[PDB]
C-alpha cells in the first residue's frame, strides 16, 4: 500500500497515504536498516532487512534465526558428544574446541 | 574477514624428512616463504561430520 | 572454481585529431 | 607549414593507475547507477572494481611503446643496448639497462611535441546524473574521460573511503572537479579559440 | 646550530665548472680572494660588486671575524681540494672540525639574480650520480644509438673522413660550451659584447628554449619517488612468514653484534676431524666450526664478490639455525609486490642470491598477504611453519597509490589499507603564467 | 595543533555509547552490573616492567592510522592481522626528539607540515609513543606480554569495590546484567568507534597532581575500556533468564580463558591477538599505577 | 654419550591437554601451551626451552607430532621418549649406517614394535687430509640413546 504513494492516479489517497504516512507513528521505509544486531556473527553477519512480508509469517522468520544464534553449537561439543561413541578411552582430535 | 569458502592457493610444501641421522647441508633453501612438514605427507583428518 | 588473479592495466586512446567541415560560431 | 607539433585528440599522459584485483571478492548489493554518470563515473569506478588489492602508478607503455626502446613490463623502465661495455656483448638483464631506461625516457618527455583537440565532448545537465559527481561536473566534461581516485566517491561500496574521500573533497584545499573551467586566456585566439578542459 | 648552519665551501673545480663561466657574462668584476688580512668589509664589497655572494679563498688562515661573516653571509667560499679544511679556518673555539658535513647541492639559482642563464636543477646531479661513469668510446656509442632509436641515421658524426689518413674519430665529451670567440693566437677571448654576437653569449646546452621545457619538467618526473622502481640491499633473515604489507623489513633485537663482513674472518681450520669453516667473531676471538651455535652476528655484506660458493653457503647456512641477520648491501634487484591469489613463481633460491654477478638485477616477488580471507574455522590445523628468508632492506611499494580497496567487516578500514592520497585529485586552477599549482590552502 | 590542560575533558573528546540505544557516559552504564562471588580469589601479582627498547623508526610511505587501528584491535570485531611493526616501526618515530611527524588530531600520522588537520602538542605526543611503540612487540618471542597474570588485575581494577577488594585479591565474580539482544557487541562498536589516544596521550603526560585528578575523572571511562574488552576473554556467557527481562551472564570476570573461538554474544580474540592486548594491558596498567 | 639437558629448562608434563589445535592469524596452528604459566605460544618459532617427557605416546594425533618433532628442531626443545623398547646396534665407520629410524615413525608406531636403532662408533675415523678444502654439511642425529 504505501510506497504506492505519489504513484498512484487514483486521486483521493493521496489523503490517505501522502498523508497517513504523515502522522507521528506509522513511519514506513524498505530497505536495510540498523537491527541491534547489526554486526552479529555466524558464518556470514546478519543484515537486517525490511522486506514487505506480513508479520505473523516474519515474527516467525525472526525467531528461527534469532534463536539459532542463542544456542551456541561449539563442535568441541560436538566432538564431546561423539567421543560418547566409540570404545570408551579413544583420542578426538579435530577442530579447535570452540 | 569472511570464512575462505574459495580455494585460496598455498607455498607448496616441501617435505623434511629428518631421519633418525640426517645430514643438513641447506643450500637451495628456496627463498618465498614455504611450508616445511617433517612427516611424509600425513595430514590425516578425515571424518566428515554431517 | 579457485580463486583467480587478475590485473587491469588503465586504457588508453590518443587518435589524432579528425579534421572536421564545421564553424561553429558565426 | 612547419609540423612542430602533432594535435591529437584524447591525450595519454606518462604515469597511469594499474589495479591487480583478487578475482574472489565482490561485494553482491549490486549497485547501479543513472546511466548518465555511468558515463562520467564510468571508467573510473569499473578499473576500480570491488577487490583490487595493490594499485600502481606505472609509467605507461601506451605512451613508452617499445617504438622507443623503453621496454616497460617490470616497473623499472629499462632501455636496452644503449650504453653497454664496448667490446663485449651486454649481459641479459643488466643493471645499467636501468639506469638507461631513465635516460631515453627523461628524453622522449624530452621531446612531446603535440597539441591537444577537444574531442567528442558530451553535456550533461544536472537530473541526468548524481549530485554527488555533478558539482564535480562543470559542464561538457570530455567524451572520453579518464580515471580518478575522487569521482569515485559515493559511488564506491568500500564504505571506508567515504571517510577518506567524501571527507577528503571535504577539506579546504583540494577542490576537485573535471569539466571545462576558465583559464584566463578563454578567449584567446589562434585558428580556433582555446577552451581550458 | 646543526646541518646547513655553517660555512660552505666548494672545490675549485665545481666553481670553475658551473659558476665560472656565468661569471664572465655578467661583466661584474671577477670575484675576491679571502686572504687573511681582508676584513668583513673586503668580502662585503666584493659581494657588493659580483653581486653573487662567492669568495675564492687562496691565502693562509682565514682568521679574525669574516670568517664569523661568512656565517652571517653564505657566502660560499671556493676552495682548492679540502682537508686541513679546518686548518685553514681559525676556529678560535673548537667548532669548525674536518669531519663535519651536511655535502648539500646547493641548486645554483640561489645564487645569482639574474636567472636568465640558470636552467634545469639538483635533479640532474641526481641522475648523471647515477650515470656508470663513461669513457669517451663509450658516449659514443650511448649517443650513436640515441640517435639511432631518433631515426635520425647518424655517420660520420663526430668523426673525420679525410682521404689519404684514416677515418681517425674525435672524442664526443663536451660538458659545457660556449662558442666564445679565439684571438689569433688560437686561445680563447673572454666574450665581448659589442664584437660577437648576443646568441652566442651562454649557450643553452644547444636545446631550443621550449624544448629545454618539458625536460625540467621530464627530470623533474624521472628524479621522483614514485619512479625510483630499482631497490638495492636485501636482508636474509630466518623468520616466519607472517606479515602483510611487502614493505615490512625485520628489524633486528637486541643481542645481535654488527659485524662488516670479510675474508679475514672464515678460515678453514679442523675440529672433530672435518674441516668445519670456522667463523672467528672479531670481538673476541673464539674460531665456531659447525653453523650452529655461533653467536648472535649480524653480517653485513658489502663485497659478496670474492665467496666461495661454499663459505657463502655456510653463513647462509648459519643464518638459517643461528638467526644471523646477512645484509648483502650490494644487489639491485625490483621488486613486485604482486597479490595473494596468484603467488610466487620466479624462483630465487640462495645460491643464487649469494653468487649472481654484479650486474644482473634480478627480479624478486614479496607477498601482498593483506587480501588473504581469514581460514575457515575447521580448515585443519597446520603442523609446520613457514619459513621465509629474502627481506626488502628499504621501502619498497612506492609506486602504490591506494591500496586494500574491501571493507572490513562492512565498515571498519582494513588494517594496511591505503586510501588515494588528497593531492592526487587537488586539481587547482594555473599560474599568472602557465605552470599549474594546487589549491591554496586558504592563504594565497 | 592545541596544547593541553588536560587532553581529554575538551568537547571533541567525550566518551558516551548506547544504552539499547540512548548515550550515557560509561559511568553510568557500569553501575548496572552485578556479580556474584565464586570460591578461588585473584591475587594480582606484579606487572612485568616494559621491554624498554622500543622498534626501530622506518620512514615506510603513508599515513598510519593509529587510533582507530590500535582499537580496532583492542576492541574491534577481528582486526584480521593486528601487530605488523608497520603501523608501529612508524609510529616509533613520534618518539623522537626533532622530527617532523605530527599525530594528527583525528588520530593519524603525518610528516613536516600535516596542513589543515590540527595535530597534538609535538611534546605531549612525544611521551606518548615513547612507551605505545614498545606496543609494536608483543609479537616477538622474547616480548610476548604473559597475559593470565595481567588479567588479573584487570579484575580488581575493574569490579572489585574500591578499598575493600583494591587489597591485592578478591573471588572471580560472574558477571550479569540486564541486556537488550546482541548487547555486548553493539556496546563494543560504541568503544570501537570512541577517541582513545585523547586517553592516553593525556594518560602519558599530565604532570602529577593533574595526573591524579585526572586518573579520577576517566575511573569510568577506562574501567568501560577494559570491561567490554576483558568479556571478549571471559569464558561462557549465556543469558540467565529472569522476567521477561533479559540478564546477559558472564562465565567469569577476571579469569582469561585464553579462548579463540568465535562467539556470538561477544568479541573474541583470534590467538595472536591476545598476545596484543596482552601486552596493551602491561603497558597501560604499569602506567596506571604510579 | 648421552646428551645433557642444558641448564634453563622447564619439566614439562605431557597431557593431552597442552596442544590444543586453534587459530593464530589467518591460519590454523596447532598452538602447544606450555603449563608454568599457561600462555600459548602458536608456533615452533617461539617455544621456550622444554624438556618434554613422553610415556603414554597413546593419543598424540599423528598431527600433534608432526609438530613436536619437528618443533624440537626449531626451538631446541628436547623431547624425552619412554615406552619404546628398540636394540642399539654399533657399526663402525666403514658400514657407517644403512638404517636411519626415520622419526615418522620413531615417534608414531605401535606401543609394542622394536625398531633396532643403530649409532656409528667413530674413534678410529679417518682425520681429514691437513690440507684439502673443507666441505659444508653438518652431519647430525636427532634421536640418542637415553641410557649407557
Amino acid at each position: 500500500p504505501a510506497l504506492l504513494r505519489d504513484f498512484t492516479q487514483v486521486n483521493w489517497l493521496n489523503r490517505d497515504i501522502t498523508n497517513m504516512l504523515q502522522q507521528a507513528g506509522t513511519k514506513y521505509g524498505l530497505g536495510l536498516t540498523e537491527t541491534r544486531l547489526d554486526y552479529v556473527r555466524l558464518v556470514k553477519t546478519i543484515v537486517g532487512h525490511a522486506l514487505n512480508i506480513d508479520h505473523f509469517a516474519a515474527s516467525v522468520l525472526n525467531i528461527n534465526l534469532r534463536a539459532l544464534m542463542e544456542a551456541n553449537v561449539t563442535a568441541d561439543d560436538r566432538i564431546k558428544a561423539l567421543q560418547a561413541h566409540s570404545m570408551i578411552s579413544t583420542q578426538f582430535h579435530g577442530p579447535n574446541q570452540g | 574477514d569472511d570464512v575462505g569458502i574459495m580455494q585460496q592457493k598455498k607455498p607448496p610444501t616441501v617435505v623434511q624428512s629428518r631421519t633418525d641421522v640426517f645430514n643438513e647441508q641447506f643450500a637451495n633453501e628456496a627463498l618465498h616463504p614455504t611450508t616445511k612438514v617433517i612427516f611424509n605427507g600425513l595430514d590425516v583428518n578425515t571424518e566428515v561430520q554431517p | 572454481k579457485i580463486a583467480t588473479a587478475s590485473s587491469a592495466r588503465q586504457a588508453d586512446v590518443e587518435k589524432p585529431a579528425d579534421v572536421t567541415f564545421t564553424i561553429e560560431n558565426v | 607549414l612547419s609540423d612542430d607539433f602533432k594535435q591529437i585528440s584524447d591525450p595519454k599522459g606518462y604515469l597511469t593507475y594499474s589495479v591487480k584485483y583478487e578475482d574472489q571478492f565482490t561485494k553482491k548489493d549490486k549497485l547501479r547507477a543513472s546511466e548518465a554518470d555511468d558515463r562520467i563515473v564510468g571508467p573510473t569506478v569499473n578499473l576500480f572494481k570491488y577487490g583490487a588489492a595493490v594499485v600502481n602508478i606505472d609509467l605507461n607503455r601506451d605512451f613508452f611503446d617499445t617504438a622507443t626502446g623503453i621496454d616497460l613490463t617490470k616497473g623499472i623502465p629499462l632501455v636496452q643496448d644503449l650504453l653497454v661495455p664496448i667490446g663485449v656483448t651486454a649481459g641479459a638483464e643488466q643493471s645499467a639497462e636501468y639506469v638507461s631506461g631513465l635516460l631515453m625516457v627523461l628524453f622522449k618527455v624530452m621531446t612531446d611535441n603535440r597539441l591537444v583537440i577537444v574531442g567528442e565532448t558530451t553535456t550533461p545537465m544536472s537530473n541526468t546524473l548524481s549530485t554527488v559527481v555533478n558539482n564535480v561536473l562543470r559542464t561538457t566534461y570530455h567524451n572520453n574521460v579518464g580515471v580518478n581516485p575522487a569521482l569515485l566517491r559515493d559511488f564506491t561500496q568500500v564504505n571506508w573511503l567515504n571517510r577518506d574521500i567524501t571527507n577528503m573533497l571535504q577539506q579546504a584545499g583540494t577542490k576537485y572537479g573535471l569539466g571545462l573551467t576558465e583559464t584566463r586566456l578563454d578567449y584567446v585566439r589562434l585558428v580556433k579559440t582555446i577552451v581550458g578542459h | 646550530d646543526d646541518l646547513d648552519e655553517g660555512i660552505r665551501m666548494t672545490t675549485y673545480d665545481q666553481y670553475l665548472s658551473h659558476i665560472r663561466e656565468r661569471l664572465h657574462i655578467t661583466n661584474v668584476p671577477d670575484p675576491i680572494y679571502i686572504t687573511g688580512a681582508s676584513t668583513p668589509d673586503q668580502i662585503a664589497a666584493s659581494v657588493q660588486a659580483t653581486h653573487v655572494a662567492v669568495v675564492l679563498y687562496q691565502s693562509g688562515v682565514i682568521n679574525g671575524p669574516a670568517s664569523t661573516y661568512l656565517r652571517e653571509n653564505e657566502v660560499l667560499v671556493v676552495m682548492p681540494d679540502y682537508y686541513d679544511v679546518v686548518s685553514r679556518f681559525a676556529n678560535a673555539n673548537l667548532q669548525m672540525n674536518n669531519n663535519r658535513y651536511h655535502e648539500s647541492v646547493l641548486e645554483i639559482a640561489d645564487i645569482f639574480d639574474q636567472a636568465d642563464f640558470i636552467q634545469t636543477s639538483d635533479a640532474v646531479r641526481q641522475l648523471r650520480a647515477l650515470m656508470p661513469t663513461l669513457s669517451t668510446s663509450q658516449i659514443r656509442h650511448a649517443i650513436e644509438r640515441i640517435a639511432q632509436i631518433t631515426d635520425v641515421d647518424s655517420t660520420d658524426y663526430g668523426k673525420l673522413t679525410l682521404r689519404f689518413l684514416g677515418t681517425l674519430t674525435r672524442s664526443l665529451k663536451m660538458q659545457n660550451a660556449q662558442i666564445r670567440r679565439i684571438r689569433p693566437d688560437g686561445t680563447v677571448l673572454r666574450y665581448d659584447d659589442q664584437i660577437d654576437i648576443e646568441a652566442f653569449r651562454w649557450s643553452r646546452y644547444f636545446l631550443d628554449e621550449l624544448q629545454l621545457r618539458r625536460l625540467s619538467v621530464g627530470l623533474r618526473l624521472i628524479t621522483n619517488p614514485r619512479i625510483a622502481r630499482r631497490f638495492n640491499g636485501v636482508r636474509i633473515m630466518y623468520l616466519t612468514d607472517d606479515d602483510p604489507d611487502p614493505d615490512f623489513v625485520p628489524d633486528v633485537p637486541e643481542g645481535y653484534v654488527a659485524v662488516q663482513y670479510a675474508h679475514r674472518l672464515f678460515s678453514s681450520s679442523l675440529a672433530n676431524k672435518r674441516n668445519r669453516v670456522t667463523y672467528t667473531h672479531p670481538p673476541t676471538g673464539m674460531a665456531y666450526p659447525s653453523p650452529t651455535g655461533r653467536p648472535h652476528v649480524h653480517m653485513t655484506i658489502n663485497e659478496r664478490a670474492g665467496m666461495s660458493k661454499l663459505v657463502a653457503d655456510n653463513i647462509i647456512a648459519s643464518v638459517i639455525k643461528s638467526n644471523w641477520v646477512v645484509d648483502i648491501l650490494d644487489i639491485e634487484y625490483t621488486a613486485e609486490v604482486m597479490t595473494p591469489s596468484e603467488g610466487y613463481t620466479q624462483h630465487v633460491d640462495a645460491e643464487s642470491i649469494m653468487t649472481a654477478p654484479k650486474g644482473k638485477l634480478f627480479h624478486l616477488q614479496f607477498m601482498d598477504g593483506l587480501l588473504r580471507p581469514e581460514p575457515s574455522a575447521f580448515d585443519p590445523p597446520a603442523s609446520g611453519e613457514d619459513m621465509r628468508l629474502i627481506y626488502p632492506l628499504q621501502p619498497i611499494s612506492v609506486a602504490r597509490s591506494m591500496r586494500a580497496i574491501v571493507n572490513h567487516n562492512e565498515v571498519d578500514r582494513p588494517r594496511g589499507a591505503v586510501a588515494p592520497s588528497s593531492y592526487e585529485m587537488d586539481t587547482g586552477t594555473l599560474s599568472r603564467n602557465g605552470d599549474l599549482l594546487y589549491s591554496p590552502v586558504a592563504n594565497g | 595543533q592545541q596544547p593541553t590542560g588536560g587532553y581529554t575533558t575538551l568537547e571533541q573528546f567525550a566518551f558516551t555509547i548506547r544504552n539499547d540505544g540512548t548515550n550515557a557516559t560509561p559511568t553510568q552504564f557500569l553501575q548496572l552490573l552485578s556479580w556474584e562471588a565464586t570460591e578461588n580469589e585473584l591475587v594480582k601479582k606484579t606487572i612485568p616492567t616494559p621491554e624498554t627498547h622500543l622498534p626501530s623508526a622506518r620512514n615506510v610511505p603513508g599515513n598510519v592510522y593509529i587510533e582507530d587501528a590500535i582499537t580496532q584491535a583492542l576492541f574491534g570485531i577481528s582486526a584480521q592481522n593486528v601487530n605488523a611493526h608497520g603501523y608501529f616501526s612508524r609510529l616509533s618515530a613520534l618518539a623522537l626528539p626533532n622530527t617532523s611527524a605530527r599525530l594528527g588530531l583525528d588520530g593519524v600520522i603525518y610528516n613536516s607540515e600535516t596542513i589543515n588537520i590540527p595535530f597534538y602538542d609535538p611534546a605531549a605526543v612525544a611521551n606518548f609513543a615513547a612507551t605505545y611503540a614498545k606496543l609494536g612487540n608483543a609479537s616477538t618471542p622474547r616480548y610476548r606480554a604473559d597475559m593470565i597474570d595481567i588479567y588479573a588485575h584487570v579484575g580488581l581494577e575493574l569490579a572489585g569495590t574500591d578499598a575493600e577488594r583494591a587489597a591485592g585479591v578478591m573471588p572471580v565474580k560472574r558477571a550479569k546484567f540486564d541486556s537488550w539482544e546482541g548487547s555486548l557487541i553493539s556496546l563494543s562498536r560504541d568503544v570501537v568507534n570512541w577517541k582513545i589516544l585523547a586517553f592516553l596521550i593525556d594518560l602519558c603526560s599530565l604532570e602529577g597532581e593533574a595526573l591524579r585528578a585526572f586518573k579520577t575523572r576517566n575511573r569510568d571511562v577506562f574501567r568501560m575500556m577494559l570491561f567490554i574488552m576483558s568479556t571478549a576473554v571471559a569464558a561462557n556467557v549465556v543469558n540467565r533468564k529472569v522476567t521477561k527481562r533479559v540478564d546477559r551472564v558472564l562465565e567469569y570476570i577476571g579469569v582469561n580463558s585464553m579462548r579463540t573461538a568465535g562467539r556470538t554474544a561477544t568479541i573474541t580474540y583470534d590467538l595472536s591477538r591476545h598476545e596484543f592486548a596482552a601486552k596493551f594491558l602491561q603497558l597501560t596498567f604499569t602506567r596506571w599505577n604510579a
